């Protein structure tokens, strides 16, 4: 069936680099967008980054604009999120979410990126502490 | 008087010719033919968007105009006795299409995916009362459900799902010739080459494929490949996903219109690429510079005055800029005298 | 066949100077495809006038063009400051080839 | 720069009762809003999108309504599986896809 | 913003072959006709050749027929201009210019008026024996 599996998440120290991997099975990989959504163990979900099927359009939030890398490998059917320059505010659980669109009819040249998430995963933990 | 019959063929055209108490905010304007001549339709804002159709040349004023139906996406044409119009109104998730026939509503069609129902936003073609209309519902950057609805006297005779190798179908332009209708339009999701749909109202069927010409006719697009393919789409270009256009296909009598820039909607040119239907290594002949690269362009459509007093149909086109230009010429050949 | 220009013309500021370019009938007279270029030493030529009597993006109004028979005329009304340059006339021929004029040196003095 | 606050923050209701939740935004967002349910220690699952359209697999006892700044979600009959947290997400907020602060519902005492 | 960048100065021996490049700002020759002009030092200009890559049509001046060759590479949008059998009088400045094609038709006069509305900085070529 539809399944998303996350791996590679772990606690790390400031100034390090981490790679989070997402594997999808049970649907058409290249006909859907994919994103990551994080949630601290105390509060609600927060968007971080995402991309479309070919990677032409990529979205990063304000707080991770200069230190996050998002890529997808359709040949291996995988999604990769690279986190560099971590901060103690990046301790949370990450979920890999299959992302679709609604109401994306734009007459002008600029595409409309309206996204909502349907399929989720177990998520991986990322704790940043100076120890 | 009598229902229109697509029997006259589409003879060769060589060079295009100039054909084109206040105005309203008119956007998405196309052209539709009728026994009285040709009229221009546009969507005006007056939450209450409405179609307004006016005579050729005359400015849009509240004295010679008539409203067809209410909505934001629409299509309209004629069958020789009556005019059939289709509009889409309602919320985005609950869009409904209302059909008008001789100025009164006759049919309502509900949505089936509930994600912005849209129509071809051009003219339709009527053959012995059968007037196909292509509608699409779903994502505009992914797989969407495309259906074809056949109307007659403002009533439904057949709704059939899309066939063929087409993957995404929006905002199509249809022209009739020899009893068969050909529709060319935009692949907004993946392809950079326009699909083509062949509709036969005799057997009441259609088929879909792509254009085999190597000259791509969408914006944005990459550089023209050596071997244009008409089974699988060609992907590339940024950032624009696509633009509505048109293409006339009569073997050696073929015309493709595209923007000058490969990334932006600036300028408009045409090419007479021989055998646009099947040839994969085809290359263009007659060039004509319609709109220079300096100013902006927009949606381009095709229309034919089938009620002409000729043995042909004499196709014609329109390109937007804002204002728009409606152009078509005769067998007179290109030169320093053409514009 | 090569078009001919007078030689070199000049005048005082505040006057109008006319440069003439004549050729044959198969290149200049037949087609309204005569252009005018100005070039400064060490600088690439600039399309001063295109389509006989039309101006590109910008270009001061002082430049004007006219045609009569096989003669193309460029008129500068009120030569202001620094129009001193090499001016060239170009025509499009029936053989899909461009022909360039000999060239005219317009020189402006700076002090008596 | 569109706010998103949802109420009530906490609500205790018995099984099979009328329960509704309201998500509010600073300005009109059309129908660009979705609702997500997350069970204690479970991955969140989408309930409704476009503020009125139910998902294919979700039960038919979840209803959504609203068009503008106020959106309402109603559970037809509470179930043992219905004890979870709820979030409202904005769609046309590239690239700040805002989520709701969170509403938690528990068994009444 | 530079539109076209050619290369730079060069000195070549007599009797050899010279090759000059013209690259557009964008890597696409959609409908632009690329012309090549020559200017002798302090005398004037001299139209030398022209190419239309979309129709693949190459035209040369009467004097330079059989000596100048112009080719186009749409992979890199590069126009190559080549002379063979260089003489001592070949020292000049070569420019590449661009124009907008208006119409094209084989029976009537092809290669419509496209002008020289965009130019380049120029390439100096000097022929000498030392
Ligand atoms: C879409 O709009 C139609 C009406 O245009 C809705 O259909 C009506 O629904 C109400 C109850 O919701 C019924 O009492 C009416 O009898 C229905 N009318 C018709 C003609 O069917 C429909 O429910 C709306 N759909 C959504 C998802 O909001
Ligand atoms: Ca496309």
């Amino acid at each position: 069936e539809v399944q998303l599996v996350e791996s590679g998440g772990r606690a790390l120290r400031p100034g390090g680099s981490l790679r989070l991997s997402c594997a999808a099975s049970g649907f058409k990989f290249d006909d859907y967008a994919m994103s990551w959504v994080r949630q601290v163990p105390g509060k609600g979900l927060e968007f971080v980054s995402g991309l479309n099927w070919n990677g032409d359009i990529t979205a990063y939030t304000d707080s991770v604009k200069g230190r996050f890398t998002v890529s997808r490998d359709n040949a291996k059917n995988s999604l990769y999120l690279h986190i560099n320059s971590p901060k103690p505010e990046d301790t949370a659980l990450y979920y890999c979410a299959r992302t679709s669109s609604w109401g994306d009819y734009t007459r002008g040249p600029e595409p409309k990126i309206t996204w909502y998430f349907d399929l989720w995963g177990r998520g991986t933990l990322v704790t940043v502490s100076s120890a | 008087r009598t229902f229109l019959n697509l029997t006259k063929p589409l003879c060769e055209v060589n060079s295009w010719h100039i054909l084109s108490a206040h105005i309203l905010v008119t956007r998405e304007p196309y052209l539709s033919c009728d026994p009285q001549g040709c009229r221009m339709f546009a969507l005006s804002q007056g939450p209450f968007r409405a179609l307004i159709s006016w005579e050729m040349g005359q400015a849009p004023s509240p004295y010679n105009t008539r409203v067809e139906c209410i909505g934001w996406s629409s299509t309209s044409c004629h069958d020789g006795i009556s005019r059939m119009s289709i509009c889409i109104s309602g919320p985005n998730n609950n869009a409904s299409a209302v059909v008008w026939y001789r100025g009164r509503p006759v049919t309502e069609i509900p949505s089936w995916v509930g994600n912005i129902l849209r129509t071809q936003e051009s003219e339709c073609v009527c053959h012995k009362g059968i007037c196909p209309v292509v509608m699409t519902d779903g994502p505009a950057n992914n797989k969407a459900a495309t259906k074809i609805i056949y109307f007659k006297e403002g009533k439904i005779q057949k709704i059939e799902e899309l066939q063929g190798n087409a993957q995404h179908i929006e905002e199509c332009s249809c022209y009739g010739a020899a009893g068969m209708i050909k529709c060319v339009c935009r692949d907004n999701w993946k392809g950079a080459n326009r699909p083509i749909i062949t509709i036969d109202p005799e057997m009441m069927t259609h088929t879909s494929k792509y254009l085999c010409s190597k000259i791509l006719t969408d914006t944005s697009r990459p550089n023209d490949p050596t071997n244009g393919n008409c089974d699988e789409p060609i992907t590339g270009g940024s950032p624009d996903p696509g633009v509505k256009g048109f293409a006339f296909l009569d073997g050696e009598n073929s015309w493709l219109g595209r923007t000058i820039s490969k990334d932006s909607r600036s300028g408009y040119e045409m090419l007479k690429v021989p055998n646009a239907e099947t040839d994969t290594q085809s290359g263009p002949t007659s060039y004509q510079l319609i709109v220079n690269n300096q100013n902006w362009s927009g949606y381009s459509g095709a229309f034919i005055d089938y009620w002409a007093n000729k043995e042909c149909f004499n196709p014609c086109f329109y390109v937007e800029l804002n204002s728009m230009v409606a152009l078509c010429g005769s067998r007179e050949r290109l030169g320093s005298w053409s514009w | 066949s090569v078009l001919t220009q007078p030689a070199s013309v000049s005048g005082s500021p505040g006057q109008s100077i006319t440069i003439s370019c004549t050729g044959t009938s198969s290149d200049v007279g037949g087609y309204n495809y005569v252009s005018w270029y100005q070039q400064h030493p060490g600088k690439a030529p600039k399309l001063m006038i295109y389509d006989v009597s039309k101006r590109p993006s910008g270009v001061s109004n002082r430049f004007s063009g006219s045609k009569s028979g096989n003669t193309a005329s460029l008129t500068i009304s009120g030569l202001q400051a620094e129009d001193e340059a090499d001016y060239y006339c170009s025509s499009y021929t029936s053989s899909s080839t461009w022909v360039f004029g000999g060239g005219t040196k317009l020189t402006v003095l700076g002090q008596p | 720069d569109i706010q998103l606050t949802q109420s009530p923050s906490f609500l205790s209701a018995s099984v099979g009762d009328r329960i509704t939740i309201t998500c509010r935004a600073s300005q009109g967002i059309d129908g660009y809003l979705a609702w997500y349910q997350q069970r204690p220690g479970k991955a969140p699952n989408l309930l409704i999108y476009a503020a009125s359209l139910l998902q294919s697999g979700v039960p038919s006892r979840f209803s959504g309504s609203g068009y503008g700044t106020e959106f309402t979600l109603t559970i037809s009959s509470l179930q043992p599986e219905d004890f979870a947290t709820y979030y409202c997400q904005h769609l046309d907020s590239y690239p700040l896809f805002t989520f709701g602060p969170g509403t938690k519902v528990d068994i009444k005492r | 913003q530079v539109q076209l960048v050619q290369s730079g100065a060069e000195v070549k021996k007599p009797g050899s072959s010279v090759k000059v490049s013209c690259k557009a700002s964008g890597g696409t020759f959609s409908s632009y006709a690329i012309s090549w002009v020559r200017q002798a030092p302090g005398q004037g200009l001299e139209w030398m050749g022209g190419i239309i890559p979309i129709f693949g049509t190459a035209n040369y001046a009467q004097k330079f027929q059989g000596r100048v060759t112009i080719t186009a590479d749409e992979s890199t949008s590069t126009a190559y201009m080549e002379l063979s059998s260089l003489r001592s009088e070949d020292t000049a400045v070569y420019y590449c210019a661009r124009g907008q094609l208006r119409y094209f038709d084989w029976p009537t006069i092809p290669s419509s008026y496209y002008g020289m509305d965009v130019w380049g900085q120029g390439t100096t070529v000097t022929v000498s024996s030392a």
